[PDB]
RNA sequence: CAGAGGUGAAAUUCUUGGAUUUAUUGAAGACUAACUACUGCGAAAGCAUUUGCCAAGGACGUUUUCAUUAAUCAAGAACGAAACUAUGCCGACUAGGGAUCGGGUGGUGUUUUUUUA
């Protein structure tokens, strides 16, 4: 149990930190367009999901 | 193990950092532990397991209260003494006009502080006029007289009238032929 | 409302419990 | 209701029917005010007349406080002196009307008047068929809460003086002309003074009373009942106060210097059983102490003593029905279990004490997130466990009682369901480490929870506390409902009802379970007999093999329905009456048309008009989406749960129809055959038929002692 | 072990009420006053008077069975002053000298939320 | 005023005689706190007599005690609270008290209040699951951050109204979820303070967040069964 | 159970039908302490518990719109026991300095938090 918990937490933290940086890393499009994210968002998947919900 | 605390602002923090050795000197001559916390701004008096004076833990509470409300330290230890008490008098809820309220408490202080200083000399108290209240420290007879004078002065009686009355009463009690007469034939 | 529901229900019970003039005339 | 215009003073029931009703409503049309106002008017409809006359019989006393006076050929007047008999009096004809009614008949009429006045002033549901279309008088075990069969081998009219302890002399014949009247009034007064406050009302039925004899006979001649008199035996029926149903001592008057008249009747009424005891605070009063027993109640003991003392030395006393019922309830393997009553909760409270010690320890442990709440949610915490909790009995399926452990709010939870469950597992790991490092006497291990589908990492903490108890801590956070709603949103249109069932299982396990627990514990404290009724009903379902597919909270709801809404019956005052009321209700339930709406409250927060109609609209929407009930059968709802699916979801229609058919077969059995030991034994025999195959299995070890019985 | 009672010490500028009650606050055990211990009416508020009052109350307290005290000290409060009396300090000290175990000291004077005067 | 100089009023015209000794006729009962606390047995109480057990039961069921949570829990971090207790059931030299109210103490309130900040009060009347009616007073004092150079940290009116909305919603949800006993076991380890702080961390930083005072308003009908169940039937000695 | 209040000391008054005191309540008329200022708003007098309802107002922001619609005021209109040691050159006005109250722009990290507010 201890080994599974520790390894899963490590890989989850790595993936989460990478996705957070990828969201808040100034995603500029090819035709000069920037993208409007906010403070305290960490998932471009979740941005697409908000768009899909609306 | 009974405790008491009160809080201060930062100008008092510098002054209290200078004088805190003498505060704990007096309180450990009376067997009362005390701490000072500058990241929170708190003075605290705790009883120890060697203390034997409930009156002295109450008096230490009033000590740190006065020191937070900005009286000097010799006045503070005079409240730590035996036959002394502190009183706060509220002068806020008397008048509605702001100009009139300002004029009346400036009348209470007087020109050059003369009327306040003579009130202190006649009542043997120590009076401080802070905004909406008045802090007076001294014996119980002085505190009774000072509460009466301040309430009438925030009503419309002049402290010059009350100071003349206090002088006349002083000389009247000084001559001990009248321990029954009413003295109202003498008063103004 | 109570009047309406209770009136319709007592009408149902009375038409259920009502007897017949043939029995009345026989007895 | 069961009354009639017949004579009741012969040990019969009635005295009030058509004629008495007409004379009474005519008097109330004439007036009935305290200063001779009119209560009923000419222009009133029958609804108004009925509401008025029942309001009068509910509010006004006519036996012990006052009397009514009218003239037939000018106005009626209530006067304030009770004559210890039903007294509506006409001075134009100088008659008392209700002298056929005894005191017990008037008492039961008062209680029925109160009940129907309550059902008239009830505005929420439809009380009409509830009042007028349910003859409760069929089964005496469903009409009255304790039945008692006593046989009286009397003998002969001249053998009376030897076969009785009372005396039927000349003036006794004058006051009580028939022997049946005299003996009946003797039994009423003796049993009433013996019980005292352990009964709300009493009734004496004379079984074997033939009111018909031919022309060639002088009177009704018979030889039944061990004598030549018109009865088989005496059925003593009691409407019992459930709170004072089991008070151990029977307190009498105090002790002065002079023997008071009341203490004199006490001493001549109890004889050897009486005493003079000094209590814990220091009072000196007379009391006759009894002993409690599981199998039989103190009511049975005291009525045995009273009838064998102050009636005859030859009578036979029996209630083997309730004796066998108390036998069929399980008995925990504990000291003094036999003499322990059925309302004792000491095992449950010992469990709660151990839980509170553990609660303090885990509350004052030190964690990265401080603990916010710990809520016991177990069946033992709501007194509906089947086997009572025995220390160290670790084979009963309810050994591990569920507690919810909820931490404070924190913004740094993970947002991915598997890693979230793994973080909760991490918290439980730290808790277990701290416990095994600080309070070594406790023991602990870790198990899984597969009751929630597709959420496979739910790890629970089993803790064994050294008073012999087990708790499986499971953690509830502020993100579970959010993640389940997000998953059911992002799932596609085919798999949406599967995640509906998943989220519904989650709700019924985690969230509404706490509300359910606290509500049932409170109303169980107000209704003691709910816990033996629900234990007996769970035993019945387990022997009929329906518990594996019907959840325990639905069992508790369908058990508690008659306690919450006993209309038009009474509140149950026996394990027998409660369980049979549950069986009769579940038999008469037509769940294809009728939903179950409850308001789990103490007796007189209730579901008002808007909430009631909204729940009914939810029900009819469910029935338009499913008219036949291939997907849902029981629509049960309460204030903590207006949904109507949450507890009865995922139930096989074969199982539901089998349950209703078992209830119908049971009630038809009790209709054709009298209630007795063989009928209840046949009730508790398992079916084993209608099944296409059966598989009989045994364990290598018998588990009765380990289960704690 | 110790039997606990409260002592309400209402110490105005004119008098000194020592008033021992049991825990429930209703059954009073011993109540005396500086005004009923002193002879000179002008000295109805002296530390001497309060010391005599505390001695009488301590005698009655150890008589009936009380041994330890929660003391609650009180001023006039309301619109008048908000400072206890010389009798307050002396009565508390005299009780502790007489040998009741002083259990817990508290200051309960009625401070008005929003006082009753006319704002002229 | 014992002395001779004071005059003679109506007063001591005729006084009755000291022949009573009520402390000889009185009676020592013992009380018992609920199961929610840790130090249950708390002192004794005096009742006047027992020749009216009517009078003994009357006085005892009337009484209202109050204690400090330091003596009730062994904890000087709970020293500042005071809990009121109501005597509802009496049995055999042993009273079974019930939770009645709760106060802070006056020196604690004065100790909290400062100058260059903002004080927030918020109260709400709610109804528990036991159909008890309750009124909860909570307070919260703002704070400056670890970075602030302005000497005063004032809330605006909109921040005060928003924090009052949040505090009212939290207290309403908590009590309407709870019963009375669960509310006592929430109030003892001060959970609602941490809950309110974690909920209002987003609007404005507050520092002193307490539930200052709880008042009962209306009890339900009396239930000896439920009270005895909360706490956790006897035969005499046969004098003859 | 015999004093309480009040004063420099008194006195008037209330008190064996229990005054003062202690505890649980209930009603009434006011008032809105500490937070309370280096402040805020209103034309002035004035304005401090909560939550709504009604209408008003400033500044700010604007690549909105009208295009001289304005300023100053004698007449007229609206609003509305005290004083008692205070006293500062003014103006058609140049640079500013620390504060603070309200709005906006930018940078920047801490406190915050994450598809649900």
């Amino acid at each position: 149990l201890k080994e599974d918990i520790h390894t899963h937490m490590a890989i989850f933290e790595q993936r989460e930190a990478q996705a957070q940086e990828d969201v808040q890393s100034s995603i500029v499009d090819e035709d000069g367009f920037t993208l409007v994210v906010g403070k305290n968002t960490k998932s471009l998947n979740s941005i697409r999901k908000k768009i899909l919900n609306k | 193990e009974s405790s008491f605390m009160t809080l201060f602002p930062k100008y008092r923090e510098s002054y209290l950092k200078t004088i805190w050795n003498d505060v704990t000197r007096a309180l450990d001559k009376h067997n009362i532990a005390c701490v000072l916390d500058l990241v929170e701004g708190s003075m605290t008096v705790k009883t120890t397991r060697k203390t034997y004076d409930p009156a002295i833990i109450l008096k230490a509470r009033d000590l740190i209260k006065l020191l937070a409300r900005s009286v000097p330290f010799p006045q503070a230890v005079k409240i730590l003494q035996d036959d002394m008490a502190c009183d706060v008098i509220k002068i806020g809820n008397f008048v509605t006009n702001k100009e009139r309220f300002v004029k009346r408490r400036q009348r209470l202080v007087g020109p050059n502080g003369n009327t306040l200083k003579a009130l202190e000399l006649l009542t043997k108290c120590y009076i401080l006029v802070q905004g909406n209240t008045v802090s007076a420290m001294g014996p119980f007879k002085g505190l009774k007289e000072v509460r009466r004078v301040v309430e009438d002065c925030m009503k419309n009686i002049h402290p010059i009238y009350h100071i003349k009355e206090l002088m006349i009463k002083r000389e009247l009690a000084k001559r001990p032929e009248l321990a029954n007469e009413d003295w109202s034939r003498f008063l103004p | 409302f109570k009047s309406n529901i209770f009136k319709l229900q007592i009408d149902e019970l009375l038409e259920q419990v009502k007897l017949k003039q043939k029995h009345v005339l026989k007895v | 209701r069961g009354f009639s215009s017949n004579m009741s003073h012969s040990g019969s029931l009635g005295g009030f029917g058509t004629f008495e009703f007409t004379i009474l409503m005519a008097a109330l049309l004439n007036g009935g005010g305290i200063n001779s106002n009119k209560i009923l008017l000419h222009g009133f409809s029958s609804y108004q007349l009925f509401k008025g006359v029942i309001k009068y019989l509910a509010t006004m006393d006519l036996c012990h406080d006052g009397h009514l006076q009218f003239h037939s050929n000018p106005a009626s007047k209530y006067i304030d002196e009770g004559f210890q008999t039903p007294t509506l009096f006409d001075k134009s004809t100088k008659v008392n009307i209700l002298t056929k009614m005894t005191v017990s008949s008037y008492q039961i009429l008062k209680e029925y008047a109160g009940e129907t006045l309550r059902m008239l002033n009830n505005v929420v549901q439809d009380q009409f068929s509830n009042i007028f279309l349910t003859n409760i008088s069929r089964f005496d075990n469903l009409k009255y809460d304790l039945c008692y069969d006593v046989q009286l081998p009397l003998g002969k009219y001249n053998n009376l003086e030897t076969s009785l302890a009372a005396t039927f002399g000349s003036m006794e014949r004058v006051k009580f002309i028939t022997l049946e009247n005299f003996l009946a009034h003797k039994i009423t007064n003796v049993a009433r003074y013996a019980l005292g406050d352990r009964i709300k009302y009493i009734q004496i039925e004379m079984v074997g009373q033939k009111s018909d004899f031919p022309i060639t006979k002088r009177k009704v001649y018979s030889n039944t009942g061990g004598n030549h008199f018109n009865f088989d035996f005496v059925r003593v029926k009691l409407i019992v106060n459930p709170s004072e149903c089991d008070k151990l001592v029977t307190k009498g008057p105090a002790h002065s210097e002079t023997m008071s008249t009341e203490a004199a009747v006490f001493k001549n009424f109890w004889g050897i059983k009486s005493s003079l005891r000094r209590f814990k605070d220091g009072s000196i009063t007379h009391c006759c102490v009894w002993s409690t027993s599981s199998s039989e109640p103190i009511i049975s003991s005291i009525v045995n003593f009273a009838l064998q003392k102050h009636v005859s030395k030859k009578a036979q006393i029996s209630n083997e029905t309730i004796k066998k019922f108390h036998n069929f309830l399980p008995l925990p393997n504990l000291p003094s279990s036999a003499k322990t009553s059925v309302l004792n909760l000491s095992s449950f409270f010992n469990l709660k004490k151990s839980f509170d010690d553990l609660y303090k320890i885990i509350f004052q442990m030190k964690l990265p997130l401080s603990v916010k709440s710990i809520l016991p949610v177990g069946s033992a915490f709501r007194y509906t466990s089947l086997c009572q909790p025995v220390p160290f009995a670790y084979s009963d399926p309810d050994f591990f009682q569920d507690v919810i452990l909820e931490f404070e709010t924190s913004p740094k939870w993970p947002d991915e369901i598997t890693s979230l469950e793994k973080a909760k597992t991490a918290f439980l790991l730290k808790i277990q480490e701290e416990l095994s490092a600080n309070s070594s006497t406790y023991r602990s291990f870790f198990s899984r929870d597969e009751s929630i589908p597709y959420n496979l990492e739910i790890v629970t903490l089993n803790i064994l506390t050294p008073e012999g108890y087990g708790f499986k801590f499971r953690v509830l956070t502020e993100r579970d409902e959010i993640l389940y709603l997000r998953a059911i949103a992002n799932a596609r249109n085919e798999l949406k009802p599967e995640l509906e069932a998943t989220f519904l299982k989650f709700t019924a396990k985690y969230l509404a379970s706490v509300r359910h627990t606290r509500t049932l514990e409170n109303i169980s404290h107000s209704y003691q007999f709910y816990s033996p009724v629900v234990r007996l009903f769970k035993r019945w379902l387990d022997t009929h093999l329906l518990l594996g597919h019907i959840t325990d909270e639905l069992a508790e709801l369908i058990a508690i329905k008659p306690f919450v809404d006993p209309a038009p019956y009474f509140i149950p005052g026996s394990l027998e009456n409660g369980f049979l009321k549950v069986l009769k209700f579940i038999s008469q339930w037509n769940w294809k048309d009728d939903p179950l709406i409850l308001d789990l409250v103490k007796p007189e927060e209730r579901l008002t008009l808007a909430q009631y109609k909204g729940i009914q609209m939810n029900f009819t929407n469910l029935r338009n989406s499913d008219p036949n009930g291939t997907h849902l059968q029981f629509f049960v709802a309460s204030k903590n749960d207006p949904s109507g699916i949450l507890y009865s979801s995922g139930i096989p229609l074969p199982i539901a129809t089998r349950l209703t058919a078992l209830a119908k077969v049971a009630v038809n059995l009790l209709q054709t055959h009298g209630l007795n030991q063989q009928t209840i034994n046949l009730l508790f025999t398992p079916g084993l038929k209608d099944y296409d195959f059966v598989v009989d299995l045994r364990t290598p070890i018998g588990l009765k002692s380990s289960c704690g019985i | 072990s110790q039997v606990f009672g409260v002592a309400r010490i209402y110490a105005s500028f004119n008098d000194t009420f020592v008033h021992v009650t049991d825990l429930s606050g209703k059954e009073t055990i011993a109540r005396v006053t500086g005004g009923m211990k002193v002879k000179a009416d002008r000295d109805e508020s002296s530390p001497y008077a309060a010391m005599l009052a505390a001695q009488d109350v301590a005698a009655k307290c150890k008589e009936v069975g009380i041994t330890a005290v929660h003391v609650k000290i009180r001023a006039t409060g309301g619109t008048r002053t908000k400072t206890p009396g010389p009798g307050g300090q002396a009565a508390l000290r005299a009780l502790a000298r007489s040998g009741l175990r002083i259990g817990r000291i508290e200051d309960v004077t009625p401070v008005p939320s929003d006082s009753t005067r006319k704002k002229g | 005023a014992v002395g001779k100089n004071k005059r003679l009023s109506k007063g001591k015209k005729g006084q009755k005689k000291r022949v009573v000794d009520p402390f000889t006729r009185k009676e020592w009962f013992d009380i018992k706190a609920p199961s929610t606390f840790e130090n249950r047995n708390v002192g004794k109480t005096l009742v006047n007599k027992s020749t009216g057990l009517k009078s003994a039961s009357d006085a005892l069921k009337g009484r209202v005690v109050e204690v400090c949570l330091a003596d009730l829990q062994g904890s000087e971090d709970h020293s500042f609270r005071k809990i009121k207790l109501r005597v509802d059931e009496v049995q055999g030299k042993n009273l079974l008290t019930n939770f009645h109210g709760m106060d802070f103490t006056t020196d604690k309130l004065r100790s909290m209040v400062r100058k260059w900040q903002t004080l927030i009060e918020a109260n709400v009347t709610v109804k528990t699951s036991d159909d008890y009616v309750l009124r909860i007073f909570a307070i919260a004092f703002t704070r400056k951050q670890a970075n602030q150079v302005k000497r005063h940290s004032y809330a605006q009116s909109s921040h005060i109204r928003a924090i009052r909305k949040v505090i009212s919603e939290i207290l309403t949800k908590e009590v309407q979820g709870s019963t009375l006993a669960q509310l006592t076991s929430k109030l003892i380890p001060e959970v609602i303070n941490k809950e309110i702080e974690n909920a209002t961390k987003d609007i404005f930083p507050l520092q002193n967040i307490h539930v200052r005072k709880v008042k009962l308003l209306k009890q339900p009908k009396f239930d000896v069964g439920a009270l005895m169940a909360l706490h956790g039937e006897e035969k005499g000695k046969k004098v003859t």
